[PDB]
């Protein structure tokens, strides 16, 4: 879950 | 004001110029507006692509980067929304009443974004409060200010360094009562009417919510959504 | 043929027309194509769009309605590619190498592709299925059978029973060969060759598989798709 | 899990 928001934080 | 305070003005401002474009060049790779939900799939890319630039901004609000990820990703998901209805004021137009932005297709009046799945509920107050921000007329600098502080609440449902976050919004709020203090004359009782500004985003925030599930829950209504805009506006944990 | 064998064709030619717009007005409503990957967009629009008619078309195949809703699911999340691959071949254009869909914003060259994601390990057989096909010069009444037939497969990776869908697509098949062989004059080697293109649509439904997980995986990329095509071309099972 | 798939298949 979550896997857009980390690779757009990083 | 001292001179770390000023660089994180600088620091502030340069981020959201960075994740703001005065040209609104990109929405026309929005789905077309459609003047039965018509206006779903244009303001859905909308804000799917808003969310974006507030990731972008957030990235940037020095100290933030340095948060787990998992309080980076409970600070966005809750404080998303509101962050993008701050952002939305620098084209609220008093006038038409009216979001402008770049020409006329890009223009949406309360009717406009009626078809977009959400009611007067929301619509409502949310203009109201456009007006009563939009009157502020606060500066580029304050402006940035404000969503920094709203982006780094720690009184977020997630937040697991509830204190630190704690720190940063503090270190933050003084740069702005300092500013305004300083820098914005006339605004001897501004600070006080910002931070009002923040707990009605709370209020629209909630209202959104719900008119949120509510549509949300309509497979015939969420695939016309963004995998971004479920993502950070699904409620899995 | 006989009466029931042709309300068949009838029933599998009205449910095309219902789920296929000649006029292709409905493209005018993707996100506009872009001449790293910018013609995923639009054609992630366009592929979303067309699962929607494949399901649309699926619904009206007779005896599908009756299967089980997984067997329906099973069904179309392994076939949709194909059917995808088959009904786009009624805008191939042998002349220009491309898919012509109302206007020039809406061509396709082996180009535009290019830059959705996909190499040429699929461009290349994609291109020569659509010219093989294209070639058959088929009529409206085999095009939309072949469809049928291809989603109708009961060796799909989900299906449970197996056997009734085997029946189905054999009452199918009959009609094809029947009709060819009345109604298709100089169609006297047809029949294997249609089937053998069936065939053809595995090894590419296997490429574009595999092609897809590799973008799939690129939450960069993965954004840029749409709910619909997530959960169809998605392994959840 | 395939939740739009049913609204669409009835
Ligand atoms: C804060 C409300 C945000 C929102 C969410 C939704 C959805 O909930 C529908 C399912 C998600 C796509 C639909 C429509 C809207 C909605 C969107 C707008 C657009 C404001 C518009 C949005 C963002 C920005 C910059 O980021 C500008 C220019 O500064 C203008 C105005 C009013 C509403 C109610
Ligand atoms: C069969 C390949 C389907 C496909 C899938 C994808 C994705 O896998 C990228 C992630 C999913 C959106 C990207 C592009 C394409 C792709 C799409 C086309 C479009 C054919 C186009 C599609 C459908 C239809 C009617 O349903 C017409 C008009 O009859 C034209 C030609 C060639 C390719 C390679």
């Amino acid at each position: 879950r979550h896997k857009i928001l980390h690779r757009l934080l990083q | 004001l001292s001179d770390e305070q000023m660089q994180i003005i600088n620091s502030l401002v340069e981020a959201h110029h960075k994740t703001y474009d005065d040209s609104y060049s990109d929405f026309v790779r929005f789905r077309p507006p459609v003047r039965r939900l018509s206006m779903l799939p244009h303001l859905a890319d909308l804000v799917s692509y808003s969310i974006q630039k507030v990731i972008g901004f957030a990235k940037m609000i020095p100290g933030f980067r340095d948060l787990t990820a998992e309080d980076q990703i409970a600070l966005l998901k809750s404080s998303a929304i509101e962050i993008i209805m701050l952002r939305s004021n620098q084209s609220f137009s008093l006038e038409d009443m009216s979001w402008s932005c770049g020409g006329p297709d890009f223009k949406y009046c309360i009717n406009d974004v009626t078809k977009a799945g959400h009611t007067l509920e929301l619509l409502e107050p949310l203009v109201k409060f456009q007006v009563g921000l939009k009157k502020l007329k606060l500066h580029e600098e304050e402006h940035v200010l404000l969503m920094a502080i709203c982006l780094l609440s720690p009184d977020r449902p997630g937040v697991q360094d509830h204190v630190r976050i704690e720190a940063l919004q503090d270190r933050l709020c003084d740069v702005l009562q300092a500013y305004i203090r300083i820098q914005h004359p006339g605004g001897r009782l501004l600070y006080a009417k910002m931070i009002q500004k923040l707990a009605d985003l709370r209020s629209l925030n909630e209202e959104h919510s719900k008119q949120y599930r509510s549509l949300s829950f309509q497979p015939e209504h969420s695939m016309q959504l963004t995998p971004l805009v479920l993502e950070v506006f699904g409620s899995e944990v």
